[PDB]
RNA sequence: UGGAGAGUUUGAUCCUGGCUCAGGGUGAACGCUGGCGGCGUGCCUAAGACAUGCAAGUCGUGCGGGCCGCGGGGUUUUACUCCGUGGUCAGCGGCGGACGGGUGAGUAACGCGUGGGUGACCUACCCGGAAGAGGGGGACAACCCGGGGAAACUCGGGCUAAUCCCCCAUGUGGACCCGCCCCUUGGGGUGUGUCCAAAGGGCUUUGCCCGCUUCCGGAUGGGCCCGCGUCCCAUCAGCUAGUUGGUGGGGUAAUGGCCCACCAAGGCGACGACGGGUAGCCGGUCUGAGAGGAUGGCCGGCCACAGGGGCACUGAGACACGGGCCCCACUCCUACGGGAGGCAGCAGUUAGGAAUCUUCCGCAAUGGGCGCAAGCCUGACGGAGCGACGCCGCUUGGAGGAAGAAGCCCUUCGGGGUGUAAACUCCUGAACCCGGGACGAAACCCCCGACGAGGGGACUGACGGUACCGGGGUAAUAGCGCCGGCCAACUCCGUGCCAGCAGCCGCGGUAAUACGGAGGGCGCGAGCGUUACCCGGAUUCACUGGGCGUAAAGGGCGUGUAGGCGGCCUGGGGCGUCCCAUGUGAAAGACCACGGCUCAACCGUGGGGGAGCGUGGGAUACGCUCAGGCUAGACG
């Protein structure tokens, strides 16, 4: 019995703890925004978006989402709010939107 | 070859001189109780050495054997039908220093009309070819020292053979004691 | 492992002169002409017709014995020759002689082809450097064979030489006299050996 | 990654050894991508070690990290020296 | 059970050789002589290794 | 080079779907002879412009669904519905033979 | 470049036809016998249990810390302290523990083999290039104290670094939505908008090295999907309810019923689904004249599982063999509340079992991982040990030597046999002892050259004092099967349908070429035979290449569906079919050539071949299909 592997696990522990409150964060800022853009309060919803897109971009730099998973994340959130927006509003700070 | 030596201790002994009690793992069979031990310089010479002794016990032994149903004609007739009916036992010890006991024992509890049997008499565990053996035979299967393996337990259980487990020796006796019976 | 044991014998049971001993197998003493029918009681007993079969198994066995070699790998190198291109038969039968006990024996350098082989055997044959002491040594066309540096000198060697001083050697075969060395130049056809033998029987025989 | 290293084949102490490039997570003597050469350690044959030049030099190009016994048969060979 | 007269008890350890017996209903099993509890048939000598019985010593 | 197959559309009973029956005529691996082998194949129709009776040149792709590995390329003839008659009276036959 | 049959139903024949046998082979085993040496190879059974030792770590050139050691002090001493240090010890931090190694239970499946696809994708490390690396903050181990708990271990308070984490700035760039353009599924380019970088140590430090962060390009490694090929059973005939498709979303590196909501009612099936059994699959191997048939040991790839099952976490990559959590099963301790375990890693233990090795030495070679490096680690591997378990190589002498010793055996009493065999003469000299003595191992390392090429230096051996050479030096283990026909090789005694043999016909009930022995022979030979399986013979499942009046075999017939099959001519298309070219068809083997180990096995180098499968071109005789016509089939 006993090896110094019981590092590698301890280390996983931290990192996932680490990486649950990046991406839960990330989540609920996501559900926060998809509210926002429900009714058509645009202006705050969009920093809300930017927000929670920054955030995606940093759990991606970091050892969380990585890669182009992220990429997608962000697409599908912001693809959902244009999609709300039409439900009135329209770009008020530029934000997110590729307007 | 040794393989390990661990004193009474019990502790790990790499080296182990003149007048200490080592626990030896190394040997292809399982050797009697009082044999001597002896240094050998490689192993085949100690094969051949085994073999030689093999052949002066095993050929004495059969010519002991052979000179048994001389007779054929009435002898065997006689050998053959038997009045006082006998019991089936076969044994399985922790030690050789026990076994022996057992059956020195067990060899005076036999005045009585059933006359006690014993056919395969080694040391260790019981087994699925033991429980067989029974089987074929219709013989009990009795332990001292060691405990039954619980695949082998089972058997043992559902295939409907005497299987006993014991702590001490008297208990052993005491229990054979009740396996000549009387019918009336 | 060898034959060993009784071999004059062996000549008998074939009913041809099998010159497995050299001299005495030459002379009024091999058995074929003091006696020449099989060993054993029913030798001189009516010979009974023998099977297809059998014809091919005893011709089989004449090879093997005249070659003085292991049953095992007379096989092989029967598949060799099989497996290589040409005349299966008569292939079969130079790959045999390129045995270097067989080719030692042809030179002269030993009476008999045991003999022969136990030279070999016992550094006295050297192939171009090298004492080589395993007759079943192939030797390809074109090299050569003497007898060892510490080997010159002994009796033996000397009387078979003067044995063969004279008398002329195979077409495949050169060998200088003077300085105990053997060179194996052509491989040799079954037309340059007046064997008694049969391959095509012994071909027949190993088919099935 | 991606290595240029020695396979171990033939016989117990006649050994012979491939010049050859692989992954580095491979069995010693498993699924290589290209032999490249040879290379006998006992000297015995005249043509002892012998690796085809260009194809080598490729492979480093691309990016195949030798290893250093790999990388000595080569310089001897002729394949790391340049004018 | 081959072999000039056999050796074998009523719970004797065998080693089974299989391969028929054109006379015999039932039985397709040789039992193989020279092992476990099946000792070599006495007074063999041409024949042992079937019968697995030693070589004996000449005088 | 996707694999590309020749083959008619014997069913249209789903949305977006066109099922075909591919035939091909491969020589038996022992016996030498020719067998005129079919098999079914599901291809994506985003039109439903494909009808039954239609043959069609169908192209593996990446998948749309559990075995709706193919796209439908072109239409090569339309009206050879004989083949497709044939396919539905072998379907009828199938039922037939169970109890 | 390749193909042998025979014995047997009968009084005899001819067949039909089974059975049996020779042939070869095995991861074999058993019996008897047993000298070595090379090489290969050794739980095919219970995927049963498992001890002990080890099998995976390493970096102080990431960082703080304790224990000690020194060189020197500040320090009277003792501290404490400071560095250079030397090691350790554990922690953090990173990289590797997903590679290597094993087993084959399951899985008959895109699992594999194969040929593609990926505009639906990832790829840490490696290389190629580009651009960077500005500032500020923080926690957390270790550590110290404080508990709880038998132990396992563990919770609480505080401290502290760092390549740990965070935040701001920059933006080569990229990421995303939207638009536009070119493509053609999500590929490439661009615009507006939003978002995203990082981290340092080392010195010969004003200079480079290792690392770093983002990107694209490659490289390998895969993930996923599809074409075709993939065991038996029809006495398994219908199966299906996330099941088949859709829309939307989730989840993924990515598609997809992977998952969910909702709509639709499909989907598969006798060209064999579903069900049961069976089984890892193949490159191969064995056999075979070949076609095939069987098998998948070792070696190579891929899959799958690491007591059984389930599931995530971390990362480039696992649903993670020597990580995790959980339930169960079991073994192990318990102060009964609870924990510890997992050999299908090497060795070994047992147990099963016919049966299967050493608790070996080594990091020397190769490879792995980490590391600037030394170096550390390595039951990968290299070797050694055991086993005639295979295969190959050699020895058990050779040369003489009786018209024939003894011994034994037969005889028709003369004689014959063993048998030139022996004895005996001569010669050689395995073993054996001495003397030496390797190839394998030249590098990484240092110095000169710029740390490049290049030049020199040095070390480094488990095998192993072995192989091998030089000298000496003994005549120095033969066994097993069979001997009626197949089938090689025959006599006598003993036995009397008994004892026995047998693979088959069958031998044995008083002269047995079949039984026991003896002589003699024959086959092989350090082996030979038996058993078991597999192929062969068996053209006994017949494609090549069996048939069906009477042998086993035509259904009891009819109509008819699938299916299969199809007259003549003319023209196209070119699916089949052929061909040419190319790509693949890895290596190892198998085949040919040469070369190494004194030969051979073994191995190495090179070469060719190789069905099949894609891509591009061609050919249209023959099928297929379309079109037109015909009249011999058929129908009216
Ligand atoms: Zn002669």
């Amino acid at each position: 019995r006993n090896l110094s592997a019981l590092k590698r696990h301890r280390q996983s522990l931290k990192r996932r703890l680490r990486n649950k409150a990046k991406k839960s964060a990330i989540k609920t800022l996501s559900k926060k925004a998809i509210q926002l853009a429900q009714e058509g309060k645009a202006e705050e919803a969009l920093k809300i978006m930017r927000k929670a897109e920054s955030l995606i971009d940093k759990a991606a730099k970091g050892s969380t989402l990585h890669k182009n998973a992220a990429a997608r994340r962000k697409s599908r959130l912001m693809r959902k709010v244009r999609q709300l927006l039409e439900a009135a509003g329209a770009p008020l700070i530029g934000g997110g939107l590729s307007a | 070859r040794i393989r390990a030596m661990m004193d009474a201790d019990g502790n790990q002994r790499k080296e182990a001189g003149p007048g200490s009690a080592v626990q030896v793992l190394g040997f292809q069979e399982l050797p009697h109780a009082g044999d001597v031990v002896e240094w050998v310089p490689d192993l085949e010479a100690a094969k051949e050495i085994a073999e030689e002794r093999k052949e002066e016990r095993k050929a004495r032994e059969e010519e002991e054997k052979a000179r048994r149903p001389r007779t054929m004609a009435e002898l065997l007739r006689a050998m053959q039908e038997e009045g006082r009916k006998e019991l089936n036992l076969i044994l399985r010890a922790d030690t050789q220093g026990s076994l022996e006991a057992i059956q020195h024992i067990l060899a005076r509890e036999s005045t009585e009309d059933v006359k006690i049997n014993i056919l395969l008499a080694q040391v260790g565990a019981p087994t699925e070819s033991d429980v067989l053996l029974a089987q074929t035979a219709n013989a009990a299967i009795l332990a001292f020292g060691v405990n039954p393996p619980g695949s082998v337990k089972k058997k043992a259980e559902e295939k409907g053979v005497l299987l006993k487990t014991f702590r001490i020796i008297y208990d052993l006796v005491d229990e054979v004691r009740n396996m000549v019976k009387g019918q009336r | 492992g060898r034959y060993i044991g009784p071999v004059c014998r062996l000549c008998r049971r074939e009913g041809v002169k099998l010159y497995l001993k050299g001299e005495r197998c030459y002379s009024p003493k091999c058995a074929m002409e003091r006696r020449p029918y099989p060993p054993g009681q029913h030798g001189q007993k009516r010979a009974r017709r023998p099977s297809d079969y059998a014809v091919r198994l005893r011709e089989k066995q004449k090879l093997r014995r005249i070659y003085g070699i292991s049953e095992r790998q007379f096989r092989n190198l029967f598949e060799e020759a099989s497996k290589k291109k040409g005349v299966t038969g008569s292939v079969f039968l130079g790959l045999l002689e390129s045995r270097l006990d067989n080719v030692v024996y042809r030179l002269g350098f030993a009476v008999s082809r045991r003999q022969a082989r136990q030279l070999v055997r016992h550094g006295h044959i050297t192939v171009n450097g090298r004492r080589v002491d395993l007759p079943s040594y192939r030797v390809r066309p074109g090299d050569e064979i003497a007898v060892a540096e510490k080997s010159r000198n002994l009796e033996l060697i000397r009387q078979n030489l003067e044995a063969m001083k004279g008398r002329k050697v195979g077409p495949w075969l050169s060998l200088d006299v003077e300085g105990m060395k053997g060179k194996f130049l052509r491989l040799p056809d079954r037309e340059d050996l007046a064997l008694p033998v049969n391959e095509q029987l012994v071909i027949e025989f190993y088919s099935r | 990654m991606v290595k240029i290293r020695l396979a171990r084949f033939g016989s117990k102490h006649n050994p012979h050894y491939r010049i050859v490039v692989t992954d580095a997570r491979r069995k010693r003597d498993g699924k290589y991508i290209e032999k490249i050469g040879y290379y006998d350690p006992r000297k015995t044959t005249p043509d002892w070690l012998k690796v085809d030049v260009e194809r080598a030099r490729y492979w480093l190009s691309v990016g195949a990290q030798p290893t250093d016994t790999a990388r000595r048969l080569l310089r001897q060979a002729g394949v790391f020296r340049q004018e | 059970i081959p072999g000039e007269g056999h050796n074998l008890q009523e719970h004797s350890v065998v080693l089974i050789r299989g391969g028929r017996v054109k006379d015999l209903p039932g039985v397709r099993y040789h039992i193989v002589r020279g092992v476990y509890d099946a000792a070599g048939v006495k007074d063999r000598k041409k024949s042992r290794s079937k019968y697995g019985t030693k070589k004996p010593k000449e005088a | 080079p996707k694999k590309v197959l020749t083959g008619v559309v014997v069913s249209d009973k789903m949305q977006k779907t066109v099922t075909v029956l591919v035939e091909r005529q491969f020589p038996h691996p022992l016996y030498g002879k020719v067998i005129k082998r079919s098999k079914k194949y599901l291809a994506h129709d985003p039109e439903e412009k494909y009808k039954l009776g239609d043959v069609v040149e169908i192209i593996e792709s990446r998948p749309i669904s559990k075995r709706k590995r193919f796209r439908v390329l072109r239409l090569v003839e339309s009206g050879r519905m004989d083949l497709v008659e044939k396919y539905l009276i072998r379907r009828q036959n199938y039922e037939s033979l169970s109890k």
